[PDB]
């Protein structure tokens, strides 16, 4: 049974709004690569033949509605980690970048970065509570649907490491 | 750019080190030992 | 000051004046505020950590 922990009653502290904020961007940079290393048409205006629509613009300069796409899966993930209690702060280097401070993206590589032990445990619990979302929507849509099985629909101890590579990526991704 | 006057008649030598992006550089020292 | 770490790797250039024993560092394009001074006929090997 996919029972992924509720987060109905959690709400995000106020001191997160710019961490939204930077991993919305940052999300929308890997977005920017992905789509010009694939090879797709850049955003000067909206024009739908032509396959330009999402407009590629700075995420200054998105409207409102294009920032909650990225801001909203951020959202359910900090509200995920906060309602198993876990203790998230901004410590003194955070404090030090604070103090510190068309469209050509850049974006970090994040593979770069080591993750230790209890934070690649918590990485693979909270890749695992996504892949439960994950089934609970794949269930809800099928028996909407009345017919098929979908062969992902297993246990994430049962999945394999390449199926599991999506929520482990996010899980280090957002963790890193 | 350069003085070929200067380079032949200088005794200062020079390298450099190029710390990759994705190692952090507070873990990079550079310089001279004996 | 904390960079964006993408624009390019960070070159440190070490320059020594064996004239008069003088070791300096450049950031980048910008002389860094730390100099050695070094007695006469040291030998220095390059070296990081």
């Amino acid at each position: 049974n996919p029972q992924p922990v509720d987060t109905s009653n959690i709400t995000i502290p106020e001191k997160l709004e710019y961490f939204i904020n930077k991993y919305a961007e940052h999300s929308h940079d890997k977005w920017s690569m992905d789509k010009l290393a694939n090879g797709w048409i850049y955003g000067e205006i909206y024009s739908d033949s032509s396959k330009v629509q999402p407009l590629m613009k700075p995420y200054k300069l998105l409207s409102e509605k294009e920032k909650e796409i990225y801001r909203w899966p951020i959202k359910e993930s900090l509200k995920t980690m906060l309602a198993w209690g876990w203790r998230i702060e901004r410590t003194r280097e955070g404090d030090s970048m604070a103090l510190y401070n068309g469209y050509s993206p850049r974006a970090i590589d994040m593979s770069n970065v080591t993750l230790s032990r209890d934070l690649h445990a918590m990485a693979e619990m909270m890749a695992e509570n996504y892949h439960n979302i994950w089934a609970k929507k794949k269930k809800m849509e099928l028996e909407s649907k009345g017919g098929g099985n979908h062969p992902l629909l297993v246990p994430y101890d049962t999945l394999t490491a390449k199926e599991k590579a999506k929520d482990r990526e996010k899980a280090q991704d957002i963790l890193k | 750019r350069d003085d070929y006057d200067f380079l032949m008649q200088t005794s200062t030598y020079y390298y450099s080190v190029r710390i990759f992006p994705g190692q952090e550089p507070a873990n990079v020292w550079v310089g001279w030992i004996t | 000051p904390g960079q964006g770490r993408n624009n390019n790797g960070l070159e440190i250039g070490c320059v020594v004046d064996a004239a008069s024993g003088l070791l300096t560092f450049i950031a980048n394009g910008k002389e860094l505020s730390t100099y050695y001074q070094v007695e006469p006929s040291t030998k220095l090997f390059p070296a990081v950590f």
